[PDB]
Order: C-alpha cells, then structure tokens, then sequence
C-alpha cells in the first residue's frame, strides 16, 4: 500500500507517485538486484 | 558487574529483607532487646532529635546478600532515605559486624513537637519499598552481563600488524529502555550502545539513525533463520518509512499520515467517507 | 554527589565545545581536547557551593567565516529557567550584540518561558537543551551518519543538478536531535554522508522542515 | 582504497554483493584464450593499471561532468571500483592471473 | 468407593475426588463429565482374573456383560478430575509386577492404551511408528476416503 | 497512592444483576453477619495464620462504614440494575439478588443465607491462597473443569 | 502480629497510642472500647517471607497413592523405613526443588526435610 | 530428462532396510541413552539434595532445566551421529539427505536411534495433572 508507487524513474532516481525522491540512486548503486552476486574484497582482511 | 548495579532499577524492596512497625514508646528503652545493643551507641550524643522524637518506630531488615550483590552499604541507603524524605524522617542503622543490618526510622522532631501518627509509617513504608530508588535507572527492570560468543557482538579493532582481531568484551543486555541515561552513564560507551525500540532511538538520535537502525532491526529478523535479502530491498523499505522525517507507520495510522490522491485514500479503506470530503 | 558533579558539567562543556566546531564557530584544539583533571585542576576547588557557578560556565565564541558573528552558550543554576532569568540572558546579549544563543536546562523549562522564545525568535535565536542531552554526543554515535549543513548556493545546485523542488527532498524534523544540534531551521538542507555496503559510499539530502 | 574499505566493514567481513564477477571473468579469460600459467606473460603492467583507469570511466551510474555528478558518481562505483583496482591490480595480472 | 464398585447407592458415572492436600473431598453427579473405563489395582494386583475373562468368552448363550464386570467391582469409570488422584499402570505384565520399585501404589490399570486413539486415528496401522502430525493428517483423509 | 498502598489489595465481589462491583465484606454484612468475627470465622478457618488475617484487613477498611445488615443491603439495592424507588424498595430488591441470583447453586431458600455465607467465604478463602500461592492458579485448559 | 477482636461487638480492634500514658492501646472502631496491648508490635511484613513448608505440610498426603515412596529415609520420630517425599511446588518460592518427607506410619505426621 | 531415464536403470527406492541399523550401533545407541537416563538422575539428586547451585541469570529452576536439556540434547545428537556412521553407501536415506533432495541428518537419526526431547512453547511437557505430565507417573518426576 505504501511501496506501491515507487518506482526506478529515468533520471535514475527513485520515486513515489508524488514524485519525492526516496532514493538518488537505486540500492545506493544503482544497480539491479538479479545481477550482483557475493564476492571478496581482497584487501580487507589482510596484514599490512 | 558494577556498571550493571549502576543501571538495573534496585529499590528497597529488593534489598530489604522484612520490616516491623514497633511501638517503641521510649528510645531509651527498646522493645526488641538485641536492638537495644546498638541503638544506645547511637543515643549518647544524639543530633537533631534530642528535642522530640515521634512515639511510632519503624525497624526493616537488609539481606545480607542482596546489600552484597548490588555493592550496597548500610550508609547511602541512609543518606538516600534522608536525602529524599529531607529532615522528615530520622535514620539510625547498625554496624555490618553485625549479622543483621537493621535500619530504625521515626518521624521528624518539629511534627511530634497531622495525618495519623501510626498510618503514616505505613503509607511511608510502603512507599518507601518500591517508589524509593536506591541505585540504578528507572525503566529498566533487569539487566544481563554476557561474553558475546558470536563476531557481530565481539568488538573488532585493527591492531598494529593491520589485521582484524576480535576482543572478548562484556556487553550488557536490558530488559527495559531508558537510552539517553544509560548513554550518559560513565563507562558505558556511548558509540556501539543502542536500543530495539525505534521510537526510543527517533526521540535519542533523530531519523537518519532510525533508517540505520531500521535496516539492522529488519536485518536481525530475516537473518535470524539464516535466509538473506538484497541490501537494495531493506534499504528501500527503511528509506520509504523515514523519507517524510518521522517515523511512518506502514499500518493505518501511519498510511492515512502520508498525502496522496482522493482515489488512492479510497483503496485503503474509509472509500465512501473520503468521496464526499474531496 | 558533589565528586560526580564536576565530571557531569564537564560532559556539557565537552558537548558544547564539540556542538560549537560543528556550527563552525571558532574553537582550539586544547579547548576541545579538555580533560578532566584539566576542568577541575584548572580550577581547583570542590564544585558544588564552590568555585563553578553556570554563569561563569558560560562561553563565547565566533564564528570562523565573520569573526563578529557570535553565539552564546548560557547555563543556569536554577532547576528550572524562568522568565526573569530569560529575560537577564536576552538582555545580556544586546550588550554585546549577538544575535544568536544557547541556553541549557538543568532539569525542565518553565511552560511560559517556551512562547517567549518563539517570540524574541525572529530578533535574536533562542535554544534551549537539556542538560541531560547534552551528556552525550550524539553525532559521535555510530547510528549516527555525519551531517553537513548546505549552504544556500549548495543547495541551489543541488536542486538545479536533479531539477528537483523542494518538497520532492527527503525531509527531517527542526525538533530532530541532529537537527538541533547544528540549529538549522526550516528550509535548510542537510548533507547525510554515510558509508553504503552496495557501493561504498552514499550521500542523502533532507529537507529542514 | 584499503582504509575506506574498513571504515566501510569495520567488521572485516570481505564478503560482498558487487555487479561483475571478476574471478570467474578472469577464470574464463584464462580458459578462452588457454593461457599457460607456468610461461611469462607479455601482459604489460602499465597496461593493466592505464586499462584499469579507463575502464572505472566507462562504468558511469550517475552521468554528468559537473562535481555533483562526478562526486555522485564516484560514490556509487566506490565499492565496485576498489574492489575492480584490487582485482586487476598489476601484481596480481603477473604473478597469478 | 466401596459403594460405587457395588452400584448400591453411588451410579457408576458418579466421580468423587478427594484432594488429600487441600483437605477437600468433591462428589461430582452432574451430566458433562468426561470419563473412561479403568481396570480397578489393590495390592499390585488386578481385580480382574482369569474367572471374569472365562465369562466373558461366552458372552452369548451366558447373559455376561460389560455390565457385569462394572457391577463385579473389577472395572470403573473415572473422570478427568479424580485421574488427577489416580495412580495408573499402562499395562498389568510390566508396571505392577515385581521389579525395580518405581511405584507400589498403582490403584488403576489400562484396559489397552490404544483405546486413547479415536475412530479415525484407531485405523492407522502402526501410529506409533509414524510422526505425529502424519497421523493427524490421515485422521483428516480417512474421513475423505471411498468405500 | 498514599494511602492505597497502605490498606493493601481489597477484594471486591461481582453480584449478578448489579451495574458495579460491591465490597465483599459488604456482601457478608447483608447475609446477616455483621461483626469481623463472624465474617472472617467464614473466610479464614484458622485463626493461627497471621498470613491470611492480613489479607482482609483492606477489605475490613473499605467496608467499615456499613455496620448493619439493612445498611449494607441499601448499599447493594442502590448499586442495582434498577434502583429503587425508596429505601425500603432498594432493601427488598437487594434482599431479592443475594436471595436468587446470587450463588443459586447453593440455594434459593429464604434461610439460606448462612451456606451462602461459607461458600462466599470459601471463595474469598480460595482466593486468598491464590494470592497467598499456597494453591496453584486453575487451569482452564485442564479438561476436568469441563463439561 | 496477633489479630485481636473486640470483646463487646467481636469487630476487629486496631492500634491506638494514649499520650496520657504513652502506652500501646487496640481500641475497637465505633464501640468506645479498649485494650492494653502487649505484643508492642503492629504491623510486620517479610519480604524473604523465609516461612517453613513443614508448617504448611500436611500429614495426610501420606495417604497420596501418587507420591512416591523412599524406604531410604527412616522417620525421626518412629524409626518407619518408608516414607513419602515431595517439593512444595508452591509459588514465591522461585526454587522448589528439596524434597519434604512424610512419615507413612498411621498416626505419626512427622514430616521432615533433608 | 537424462538422469530421470539413467534412473530407469539405476533406480531409486527407500524401505525398512533402510531404517534399520546393525546391532552393534543399536547397542552403542542403547548405552547412549542408558548413560544420557543415569545423568539426568544424577542431576535430579544434586537438586534433590539442594546441591545444584544456580548459574548466573537464571533460577534454580532454569539451572535444573538447562542442565537437564543440555544431557538429553547431547544423548540425541551422540546417537544421532552413531547412528548416522552406520549408514553403509547403499542407504537411500543417507542418499537422499547426501544429495540434498530430501530429509536432513535428524531425520535419520529419529527413523533410526532417538526421536528425542518433545517440547510445548519451548519446554519439556508440562505438568498438566497436578504435579505429573499423566497418571502413569509419581507426582514431582522431572526424569526424561
Ligand atoms: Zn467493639
Ligand atoms: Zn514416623
């Protein structure tokens, strides 16, 4: 009832029917969820 | 353990063992005779009382290992009583030598020199029992100390190699929440401390913290079972129920709060009533 | 206690000190970094029915853009404010000129006293904080992500950039407690940054309102 | 890019959802082109940190030349690209890959 | 007790309870009262012998009953509220014989604790080898079934 | 409260036929016993149990004002579903509830009074104990207190 | 702690204090009456509430078929090998796991905790 | 559409055969839950004697409970596991929990060794009657 409206807009952004912005840019990426997929930072764990 | 007395609510129910309203017509001479023992040592020079005293005793009883448990002497709950009842009443208590630490209260000198004499101990008493705070906050009613077994409740630090280590630190869970004492409290850190309650976080921290602790509540719940979801899904939900800056119900009472169209309030509900209004 | 108590009105200054440099008022380093065995040897007395009285507690500073720009920071020893001791505050500032101050509260503020700030609001900004909010620092909390107030010219370009209108902004609350800590009012705009596990790094814009 | 990333996971956790699957993509690269992993490479190293560098241009989520759009843009590839630097680091090209 | 195993003044459907702790003793007449047959214990015993069974295997051309157990003081009926008071050995071969005193002071025996089941539940062969909600769900088909 | 704590927890009575509960030694007064003695000899068996004694002395408190029979009967005729008219009418009709709707089981006879003070006392006594956790709480679940 | 009941109209007596005397006094509500009180004591509570079950047993639960029986455990009082034990089970207790024994020897109640 | 007509070759089924266990693990299982019995007794005369001393953050009662449930949780799980080993390579249970297709490692071990502790709301069977689970049991008898 309340997420109905939202929707991914063609400046990139999301927004309801009232046109307010809830997000600059879908999952703060930008990105569909169907093509991410779980991978390693390589950095992250190791020593210095 | 001590940071824990200082936040679970203790009051003097909880560390009183049983109490008696004695006669105790005169001071001098005690009803309970092992009272008499002690009393006297404290009736030599007495202060603030020589003038009157009133006729009613009333005499309670502290556990042993309650007082222990909670770090709690026969001195503060004293001054505590005198503090919070002012000249009103008169505390004399034993010495903790002895096996029993016994507290004898009477009523202010200037009154015995308008309620009744006798009701008023109990009235007293029983207030004094559970509406009298001895130490901890208010709200929050037991408080557990745990080692966290599991990464997300153990603390990480980057040490000097630049590796990841995760220390054993004791947390403290509550059973109630009172966020902005228990923040305030000294050696409790005011960082990684939070609460369950989203109203109490939007009233501590304000809304951004809300769609942080949102996010975490959400993914506490479905993480719970093992299961995952898309960030982008979690945070789209957080983001819609804090875009308007309070917090907006996803019931009802939260919808109807959002601003939309004549015909979208109808598909809710309440669809004939909104009509005529529009 | 009396011990403790010196140690809690350290905590306000503290906060006050840190919620000043975030307005972007003029601050030291030292000031900021004050511990405290340096509030209490500094002065050097038992505090209560000693050598602290909130007056003397209070503080000036500047802001760092206009040096004559100033806020005032006033604590009162009342419990409770009332409007005489507003009145002594607002009186204060006309001799020195500063048009905007901050006014802690030990315990509570009188009921009238809140209509008279609304009213003096528009000639001088009048805020009022509890002492026990001011105990803790909320923008140092990890729920917490950093705030930046926009500048009018920011966020003229903000709008101009998404051809946006103002209401189309996520908003936040002027009673929110970020909100309040940095005093911005309705029609400001604030800058959330805040580290994003999908890509790194976001940035949220909120209206004040 | 190493300190950003544990501001961002302070945790340590080096699990993450990211776009393109660069292990496998460098797998299948391997496998596509029967690269010898025991012979040298004639993969120079600018190479890879210059073919790098333009790639992190060609993979715009928020558009636009103006510091609004390129700080926008740099946040919102931030993750994709630390992880994309380290991946296809030049150490890494010639000692494994 | 005596009374209601003879059926001179107390009906056998009358339940009567007495709370030892409680220093209560309730007689309970009125309709409602859910109960089953018990096979009566004294001494480790069953009141029930082989003489009962003999007479029951010829229960035509014999006029013997059901009811002649219930009146002969070997079998009666208990409530819900005096099982509370109710010592009750699953099964006559193992729980009252001589072993391992676990309990000596069985007052009542099951007649056979698959009598629990009802008619639904008492065509599933093997229930006990099954998971409970499996038979839950044949009680559920069985009811559905052809035939 | 001030004094609310002080008296402890009373204990009131729910009468059919009464827009509002009225005190329980209130309904003790208007079925003829009207000193505490009397009252209490119905609630409390054994005097030596300083326990229960202190259990009723809010609810002595709250009643201490009706002292006699006819008083506390007013008192139950005026909180009725239909007041009376006059005094004498509110008397008759809370004669009439206490005489028919109130513990029927019990009896309905006029001199039935003294069985419906004990069973009443024995209610206010049962729920002493509850109180006192000397019995455990009913279980509605439990299926012997079905019908 | 002891209850005292008036000797004109059996009501309840109630604490009361003469200041010609300075003496404790229980004097009946609405009777005119009083008594010299002894005890000295008028109202106690216990908190704890440390009361002995042995008081609160019976003896009859002897008779209970559904208890168990120790042979383990001879009475005190009469030498009876068997015996019959139990917990309290009784709320405000918060731990009822000790066991209170019962003599089963007919006339002798003697119940006893280990 | 390839392995299900591989399948008409190979051939999947499940029977009693696959239930059963060899009498070695049947008594590995047996003196499992004989130990796992005398431990719990053993825990049962410690609170009897009122030598169990609460653990932190809990009651006597919770104490008793927690280790109660931690010997009968670690009796169905060392049977579980011994029952699980005996599993030979043809076992179509072991086959369709190795595969993930259907059922789980308890699964087995229930069909096999112990189906365990039954709980209502999180806790062992409550005492329903006055002080005992059913009739057929002494009133106060908190063994498994
Ligand atoms: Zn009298
Ligand atoms: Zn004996």
């Amino acid at each position: 009832k309340s997420m109905e409206s939202v929707m991914v807009k063609y400046d990139a952004t999301v927004r309801n029917s009232i046109n307010q912005v809830v997000q600059l840019r879908y999952g703060e990426d930008g990105l569909a969820g169907e093509s991410v997929e779980f991978q390693n930072l390589a950095t992250l764990k190791p020593s210095n | 353990k001590d940071i824990l007395c200082r936040l679970e609510h203790t009051t003097l129910r909880k560390v009183t063992a049983n109490t008696a309203i004695y006669y105790d017509p005169n001071p001098q001479s005690t009803v309970v005779a092992e009272d008499q023992e002690w009393v006297n040592v404290y009736y030599e020079m007495p202060d603030f009382d020589v003038a009157r005293i009133s006729p009613w005793l009333l005499r309670v009883e502290l556990d042993r290992k309650h007082m222990t448990d909670r770090k709690l002497t026969m001195e503060q709950i004293a001054e505590k009583i005198n503090a919070g009842f002012g000249d009103d009443l008169n505390c004399i208590f034993n010495d903790d030598n002895a096996e029993k630490l016994v507290l004898r209260i009477r009523i202010m000198n200037s009154d015995e020199n308008k309620m009744d004499d006798d009701v008023f101990l109990r009235c007293i008493e029983s207030n004094m029992l559970t509406d009298m705070t001895l130490q901890g906050i208010e709200q929050i009613s037991k408080v557990y100390m745990h080692l966290p077994q599991t990464d997300n409740k153990k603390k990480i630090i980057i040490t000097e190699d630049g590796e990841f280590k995760a220390l054993q630190e004791w947390i403290l869970e509550t059973d109630g929440v009172s966020l902005m004492r228990v923040l305030s409290e000294k050696d409790v850190d005011p960082v990684r401390t939070t609460s369950n309650d989203i109203v109490e976080i939007f009233t501590v921290l304000g809304i951004e913290a809300v769609r942080k602790a949102l996010e975490r509540e959400l993914y506490h719940v479905i993480s719970f079972d093992g299961s995952y979801v898309n960030y982008r899904h979690l945070a789209l939900l957080c983001d819609t129920m804090t875009c308007r800056g309070h917090l907006m119900a996803i019931t009802r009472h939260g919808v109807n709060r959002q601003d939309t169209g004549p015909l979208m309030k109808c598909s809710f509900e309440e669809t004939v009533d909104v009509l005529m209004e529009a | 206690d009396d011990e403790e108590e010196t140690y809690r009105l350290w905590k306000i200054r503290k906060t006050i000190m840190q919620l000043c440099h975030d307005r972007g008022y003029l601050v030291t380093q030292d000031e900021l970094d004050q511990t405290l065995e340096e509030f209490k040897a500094q002065f050097g007395d038992k505090p209560s029915e000693g050598r602290p009285r909130r007056t003397d507690l209070t503080v000036l500073v500047a802001h760092n853009d206009d040096p004559t720009d100033q806020m005032f920071v006033f604590f009162p020893e009342e419990p409770k404010v009332g409007i005489k001791t507003i009145k002594v505050y607002c009186q204060r500032m006309q001799e020195e000129n500063i048009t905007r101050a901050l006014i802690v509260v030990q315990q509570g503020m009188t009921p009238s006293a809140k209509q008279s700030l609304v009213d003096m609001a528009p000639k001088y900004i009048l805020e009022q904080f509890l002492q026990q909010e001011l105990l803790i620092n909320i923008t140092e909390h990890e729920l917490v992500p950093e705030h930046v107030v926009m500048t009018k010219e920011e966020v003229t370009e903000l709008l101009a950039r998404y051809k946006l209108r103002e209401n189309q902004l996520p908003r936040i609350q002027a009673g929110d407690p970020v909100a309040r800590y940095f005093g911005i009012k309705r029609g400001q705009v604030v800058k959330i940054i805040r580290p994003s596990e999908t890509a790194g790094r976001y940035i949220t814009y909120r209206l004040v309102q | 890019d190493r300190e950003v990333l544990r501001v961002i996971f302070p945790t340590g956790d080096s699990k993450v959802v990211l776009p393109c699957n660069l292990l496998r993509m460098i797998w299948n690269a391997q496998k596509i082109f029967h690269i010898n992993p025991r012979l040298p490479s004639d993969l120079h190293p600018i190479k890879v940190v210059e073919g790098v560098k333009e790639l992190s241009k060609k993979l715009v989520i928020v558009n636009g030349d103006d510091p609004l759009s390129r700080q926008a843009q740099e946040n919102a590839t931030l993750l994709f690209n630390i992880h994309l630097r380290s991946t296809l680091c030049s150490r890494r090209m010639a000692e494994e890959f | 007790r005596k009374l209601r195993r003879q059926m001179d003044i107390i009906v056998s459907e009358v339940s009567m309870i007495r709370d030892i702790r409680e220093r209560e003793i309730r007689i309970y007449t009125d309709a409602g009262r859910i109960c089953r047959p018990l096979l009566i214990v004294e001494k480790q015993k069953l009141l029930l012998k082989k003489r009962h069974i003999d007479q029951l295997k010829e229960r035509e051309y014999n006029n013997y009953s059901w009811q002649d157990l219930v009146a002969s003081g070997v079998v009666e009926y208990i409530d819900t509220l005096e099982e509370e008071t109710v010592m009750l050995a699953m099964t006559p071969d193992d729980l009252q014989e001589k072993e391992v005193a676990y309990c000596s002071t069985y007052t009542h025996c099951e007649i056979h604790p698959s009598m629990i089941l009802g008619v639904c539940a008492s065509i599933i062969p093997f229930p006990d080898h099954n998971q409970s909600p499996r038979n839950t769900y044949q009680s559920a088909m069985g009811k559905q079934a052809m035939g | 409260g001030a004094k609310k704590s002080a008296i402890g927890q009373r204990i009131v009575a729910t009468l059919p036929y009464i827009k509002q509960e009225v005190p329980i030694i209130i309904v003790f007064r208007a079925l003829g016993f009207v000193s505490d003695r009397d009252i209490l000899e119905h609630i409390i068996y054994d005097f030596e149990d300083p326990e229960m004694m202190e259990m009723v002395k809010p609810s002595l408190d709250e009643a201490f004002v009706i002292q006699e029979q006819n008083v506390a009967l007013n008192f139950i005729g005026s909180r009725g579903a239909k007041p009376g008219v006059t005094k004498e009418k509110r008397i008759k009709y809370a004669k009439e509830v206490l005489q028919k709707e109130m513990l029927p089981h019990v009896g309905v006879s006029d001199f039935c009074e003294t069985k419906k003070a004990y069973f009443l006392g024995y209610m206010v006594h049962r729920l002493l104990l509850a109180a006192l956790g000397r019995r455990e709480l009913d279980d509605r679940d439990h299926y012997g207190n079905k019908r | 702690v002891g209850i005292r009941f008036c000797q004109e109209c059996n009501n309840m007596l109630y604490p009361k204090e003469d200041k010609e005397n300075r003496i404790l006094l229980y004097a009946c509500r609405n009777c005119d009456y009083q008594q010299e009180a002894d005890n000295s004591c008028i109202y106690v509570n216990k908190i704890t509430h440390e009361v002995d079950e042995l008081t609160q047993i019976i003896a009859d639960v002897s008779q209970d078929p559904t208890l168990p029986r120790t042979e383990d455990h001879p009475c005190q009082k009469c030498g009876h090998k068997e015996a019959v034990f139990f917990q309290s089970h009784s709320a405000r207790a918060e731990d009822a796991m000790r066991l209170y024994y019962v003599c089963t020897a007919p006339h002798c109640g003697h119940r006893w905790t280990e | 559409t390839v392995i299900n007509n591989w399948l008409l070759i190979e051939g999947h089924t499940i029977g009693i055969g696959d239930s059963i266990a060899d009498s070695k693990t049947y008594q590995d299982i047996q003196n499992t839950i004989k130990k796992a019995k005398q431990d719990v007794i053993e825990v049962i005369e410690k609170a009897h004697n009122n030598e169990l001393e609460p653990t932190p953050g809990n009651t006597l009662r919770q104490t008793f409970e927690n280790q109660v449930n931690r010997i009968l949780n670690d009796a169905r799980d060392k049977t579980g596991s011994s029952a699980q080993k005996s599993l030979s390579e043809y076992n179509n249970f072991k086959s369709m929990v190795v595969s993930g297709a259907k059922g789980s490692k308890i699964n087995i071990s229930q069909v096999i060794a112990v189906v365990g502790q039954q709980n209502v709301e999180g806790k062992r069977i409550p005492f329903g009657f006055k002080h005992r689970t059913l009739p057929h049991f002494i009133k106060d008898d908190y063994g498994p």
